């Protein structure tokens, strides 16, 4: 299973760019499909989705500018960008969403666009520095309630895209390692590292999908101490 | 005989969204100020007739559908409108005559770790027609690979509980919803008022 995205680019302020996510394995319109942008040092920002049966969601910094699409025959996903604003620079991501069933599951590696109410999650701390084999905690803390069902946790490493690493809270998603696990206390979300490893430095995301739009946190920088 | 909205309205279980009841109401008398006097009923909308104009006429079908969703999926049941609820679980036509009532039931059909008995349908390769009902569980085939009716990666049962809990925030808390659709056709009008 992959997701290939391209058409990204350098252009000048009020242009227009296509993004296009080839996809292997997972059938685009039996999905639904996101995408979701990262503008540089900064999270993770929903874009807009495509239902399986067509129907079409955007955040509201893109409406009436962004279009998504996609072409059955070619498998593939596409986002038609116009009236491009600085803002809108960021890596865009072509995701995958199995929502309470298993979050953004899969992500492509991204393509680069350059230019030139809602859910609030805060994440503690900003940059957490610990030892290797230290327990780690993390919170994520929303501006309202958000129900257990709806919570999951990522990992992104330097030039990579977001890994699942938690879904509904608590459950982990296939292949992560025990000494991650997630639990709410209150409006507390935390994600708990019980010994840290060499590769758990990363930044950490917490999301909320349980109302509209989807939000993430905007990041813990977890590195050595 | 009076119309039986109680057994509609104050039904001890409710069906799940996407299995939603239907109810047909004929051959009786109705006050309908009964109902949209009411202070219990945080969403009263109606479409293409005025609730303090319902006694004035005879019917030939009144149809009431009853389920519940989340709070925050209320505005899904109106004419127009998209996302799961609208597109996958009950559908209202573009132009709709009738009326939408909702009711917080946190009261009664959340439980502590989840209620499990109310479901959504989450997967469907297409949109519902207006007043259509799927209640089929074949498992949704995401990916290239048959199913062949075993969940597994890119296979997944196609309906969700929604796991009602009674300390969810408003918009996550279970609401009780009957659709009220008013019919006149050349046939017998036997649904009337006082
Ligand atoms: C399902 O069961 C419910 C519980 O019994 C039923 O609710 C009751 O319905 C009757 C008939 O309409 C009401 O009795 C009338 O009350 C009005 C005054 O209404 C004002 O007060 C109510 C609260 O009691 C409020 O909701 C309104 O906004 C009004 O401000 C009088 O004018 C009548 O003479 C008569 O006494 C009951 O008050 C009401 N009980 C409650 C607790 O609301 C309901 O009707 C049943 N549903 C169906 C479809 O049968």
């Amino acid at each position: 299973v992959q997701l290939v995205e391209s058409g990204g680019g350098l252009i000048q302020p009020g242009g227009s760019l296509r993004l296009s996510c080839a996809a292997s394995g997972l059938i685009v319109s039996r999905n639904y499909m996101n995408w979701v942008r990262q503008a540089p040092g900064k999270g993770l920002e929903w874009v807009s989705v495509l239902y399986s049966g067509g129907s079409t969601f955007y955040a509201d910094s893109v409406k009436g500018r962004f279009t998504i699409s996609r072409d059955n025959s070619k498998n593939t996903l596409y986002l038609q960008m116009n009236s491009l604003r600085a803002e809108d620079t960021a890596v865009y991501f072509c995701v995958r969403d199995l929502d309470v069933k298993g979050a953004f599951d899969i992500w492509g590696q991204g393509t680069m666009v350059s230019v030139s109410s809602e859910i609030v999650l805060t994440q503690s701390p900003g940059t957490l520095s610990l030892s290797p084999g230290e327990r780690a905690t993390l919170s994520c803390r929303a501006s309202q309630s958000v129900s257990s069902s709806y919570l999951a946790w990522y990992q992104q490493k330097p030039g990579q895209a977001p890994r699942l690493l938690i879904y509904g809270a608590s459950s982990r998603a296939t292949g992560i390692p025990d000494r991650f696990s997630g639990s709410v206390s209150g409006t507390d979300f935390t994600l708990t590292i019980s010994r840290l490893e060499p590769e758990d430095f990363a930044v950490y995301y917490c999301q909320q999908y349980g109302s509209s739009p989807i939000t993430f946190g905007q990041g813990t920088r977890l590195e050595i101490k | 005989n009076l119309c039986p909205f109680g057994e509609v309205f104050n039904a001890t279980r409710f069906a799940s969204v996407y299995a939603w009841n239907r109810k047909r109401i004929s051959n009786c008398v109705a006050d309908y100020s009964v109902l949209y006097n009411s202070a219990s009923f945080s969403t009263f909308k109606c479409y293409g007739v005025s609730p303090t104009k319902l006694n004035d006429l005879c019917f030939t079908n009144v149809y009431a559908d009853s389920f519940v969703i989340r709070g925050d999926e209320v505005r899904q049941i109106a004419p127009g409108q998209t996302g799961k609820i609208a597109d996958y679980n009950y559908k209202l036509p573009d132009d709709f005559t009738g009326c939408v009532i909702a009711w917080n039931s946190n009261n009664l059909d959340s439980k502590v770790g989840g209620n499990y008995n109310y479901l959504y349908r989450l997967f469907r390769k297409s949109n519902l027609k207006p007043f259509e009902r799927d209640i089929s569980t074949e498992i949704y085939q995401a990916g290239s690979t048959p199913c062949n009716g075993v969940e597994g990666f890119n296979c997944y049962f196609p309906l969700q509980s929604y796991g009602f809990q009674p300390t969810n925030g408003v918009g996550y808390q279970p609401y009780r919803v009957v659709v009220l659709s008013f019919e006149l056709l050349h046939a017998p009008a036997t649904v009337c008022g006082p």
